[PDB]
């Protein structure tokens, strides 16, 4: 069933190449948006993600 | 409840063609399997029910690979790839998806054959019937087709009509023949009063009627 | 005026106009669609409906205007030895859409199946009929229904 | 194999409680589920219900106020009791052995049939009379001849010749009703008859209700 | 997708859900049932039929259900002896309650 708690089982996700310096429709995990990806050097904390 | 009707209810069919017999129901017979369940039983003269296809599509344990049915919903249909002279009988359909179970009219199944000439008898009263209080004499009809007749007793060349009574047989599953018989009910107090006594008999395959007779006084 | 004047007429129901003021409009074009449908499921035939008929054989668009109209004819259909003569294709297919009018009549149901016949369990044949055989049934009747645009 | 059969009354009083047994020969205790089905003359069949082994059953809405039914390991026999009855429940009946438990309904094996009578009236005993040849009852090489029953109640009867021995050529046609209230029926054989003189014609006549066994003589003249 | 797309499975029926879709709406938690039955007997095992094991065995309820699945297995179930290790409950006196 599926009405009792949330949702901790679910259904394998697929992955696609990733790609740079061109205009693309992202989707990082949930995130959604349109623009050019390219390297940073910023210091990012281990536990953060965007 | 849930009614059931065939269609026809009556069917003639020469030997060798194919039938078939149709039995539409009232209401879906689908049950949450894919299945849909169905009965066909077959009812000879004189005997008790058989099964044949229980399903719609699997047939019974010994019985001959000619018949089958098909159909979803509320049609079916069943076939008779080629009759024979032991097919002679009552059809009927159940639905059984859920309580209560109740069958149809009954197709009744006809078998045809080449006319044959009828054969005639008289049964004369014996001593007992002539001292037990009443008189009876009976004319005799045997392996005839088609069932189609009719019969008159000429008592002194009387027509006489309102105290007899005939009786028919289902047809035959060896030879496809019907057979009839005429009894007529008499007192003693007039009964003395006649001498000749004879009934008549007309079908369709003799060229002229025939009268059979019969005088008194003659063991 | 004749026509909601009449009052043989059993159902007489409709907006996008009030049917007052009929009488005074030139509109350009008139569809006259008349089918039948049984007593049962009438008010599926509004558009923005969801059901068995309304969803797969006869879809109206939300941006409808015209009128429904609907009468018993329950007179010269039944009562003999069945009807069988308004056929019908039952829960399948994949929905539609307002206005199509397909005709496709095929054997095709899930399961990785071929296309062979009826064979109950994998297959089955979509079209089947309607029954007003009985006498019984406000819902169950042979109604007949038109359906005017604008 | 499985042979099914019944037994009991064949008449009974109105408003009285009617009891049979169908008992069951050959396969023994099993997971099979026990039906009964009637059928009125002349008409179509009509099912009655199911009985499980333990004990549990469902009935039929018309018929679930004044019927019971039950079973017997111990014997192997299983008795339908229906109580109150009137005189449209007279009918034949037979039992199953698969049961229409409204999932399949493979009626897999029917019995022979018991016929039973609903009326106040009494159990009457028949009177037997031959049906002598005659000359006018030979019309070439051919004669024929038979026996007559009279005045027997209720139905049926069981007409044999020669303890089964003459097969060919029988025939028993369906009793008729008379207007006085009690029935009649006859029974004719045909024979490609050419040892007239030495044969030895007899009807085997019974009656269950009544107990009678007659075995009539039939000679010529 | 593993046992969906095998062809060992005579039999693959699911009930409330299309077999394909499954992947996408995630549910909180499953059950695997199992045992061991005939291969005509499969047919009871039904949203709410009435035979010998839907009244006196396990016994599916009317509410929701998933996906029943059955292949055939005489491989390795075979021989002269037979398996009489296998057993079932025909004698009981009263209906049950959905997975009893």
């Amino acid at each position: 069933e599926l009405l009792h708690a949330p949702a901790t089982v679910c259904g394998p996700k697929k992955s696609t190449n990733l790609v740079k310096n061109k205009c693309v429709n992202f989707n990082f995990n949930g995130l959604t948006g349109t623009g050019v990806l390219t390297e940073s050097n910023k210091k990012f904390l281990p536990f953060q993600q965007f | 409840d849930i009614v059931m009707t065939q269609s026809p209810l009556s069917l003639p069919v020469t030997p060798g063609e194919p039938a078939s017999i149709s039995c539409r129901s009232s209401q879906s017979l689908l049950q949450n399997n894919g299945y849909n369940y169905l009965a066909w039983y077959l009812q000879k003269p004189g005997q008790s029910p058989q099964l044949l296809i229980y399903l719609s599509s699997t047939r019974a344990s010994g019985v001959p690979d000619r018949f089958s049915g098909s159909g979803s919903g509320t049609d079916f249909t069943l076939k008779i790839s080629r009759v024979e002279a032991e097919d002679v009988g009552v059809y009927y359909c159940m639905q059984s998806l859920q309580i209560p179970g109740t069958f149809g009219q009954g197709t009744r199944l006809e078998i045809k054959r080449t006319v044959a000439a009828p054969s005639v008898f008289i049964f004369p009263p014996s001593d007992e019937q002539l001292k037990s209080g009443t008189a009876s004499v009976v004319c005799l009809l045997n392996n005839f087709y088609p069932r189609e007749a009719k019969v008159q007793w000429k008592v002194d060349n009387a027509l006489q009509s309102g105290n007899s009574q005939e009786s028919v047989t289902e047809q035959d599953s060896k030879d496809s023949t019907y057979s009839l018989s005429s009894t007529l009910t008499l007192s003693k107090a007039d009964y003395e009063k006649h001498k000749v006594y004879a009934c008549e008999v007309t079908h369709q395959g003799l060229s002229s009627p025939v009268t059979k007779s019969f005088n008194r006084g003659e063991c | 005026s004749v026509l909601y004047n009449s009052a043989s007429f059993s159902t007489f129901k409709c907006y996008g106009v009030s049917p007052t003021k009929l009488n005074d409009l030139c509109f350009t074009n008139v569809y006259a669609d008349s089918f039948v449908i049984r007593g049962d499921e009438v008010r599926q035939i509004a558009p923005g409906q969801t059901g068995k008929i309304a969803d797969y054989n006869y879809k109206l668009p939300d941006d409808f205007t015209g009128c429904v109209i609907a009468w018993n004819s329950n007179n010269l259909d039944s009562k003999v030895g069945g009807n069988y003569n308004y056929l019908y294709r039952l829960f399948r297919k994949s929905n539609l859409k307002p206005f199509e009018r397909d005709i496709s009549t095929e054997i095709y149901q899930a399961g990785s199946t071929p296309c062979n016949g009826v064979e109950g369990f994998n297959c089955y044949f979509p079209l089947q009929s309607y029954g007003f055989q009985p006498t019984n049934g406000v819902g169950y009747q042979p109604y007949r229904v038109v359906v005017l645009s604008f | 194999q499985v042979q099914l059969q019944e037994s009991g009354p064949g008449l009974v009083k109105p408003s009285e409680t009617l009891s049979l047994t169908c008992t069951v020969s050959g396969g023994f205790i099993g997971p099979h589920y026990w039906s009964w089905v009637r059928q009125p003359p002349g008409k179509g069949l009509e099912w009655i219900g199911y009985i499980y082994i333990s004990g549990s059953t469902n009935y039929n809405p018309s018929l679930k106020s004044r019927l019971t039914i039950s079973v017997d390991m111990s014997k192997s026999q299983f008795s339908l009791t229906l109580s109150s009855a009137t005189a449209a429940d007279t009918a034949v009946y037979y039992c199953a052995r698969g049961g229409g438990y409204l999932e399949t309904g493979p009626f897999e094996y029917w019995g022979q049939g018991t016929l039973v009578t609903v009326s106040s009236a009494s159990t009457k005993g028949p009177s037997v009379f031959p049906l002598a040849p005659s000359s006018k009852s030979t019309s070439g090489g051919t004669a024929a001849l038979g026996c007559l029953v009279k005045d027997y109640f209720p139905e049926p009867v069981t007409v044999s010749w020669n303890s089964g021995a003459l097969t060919s050529g029988v025939h028993t046609f369906p009793a008729v009703l008379q207007s006085s209230g009690l029935y009649s029926l006859s029974s004719v054989v045909t024979v490609p008859s050419s040892s007239l003189g030495t044969q030895t014609y007899i009807c085997n006549v019974n009656h269950k209700p009544s107990n009678t066994k007659v075995d009539k003589r039939v000679e010529p003249k």
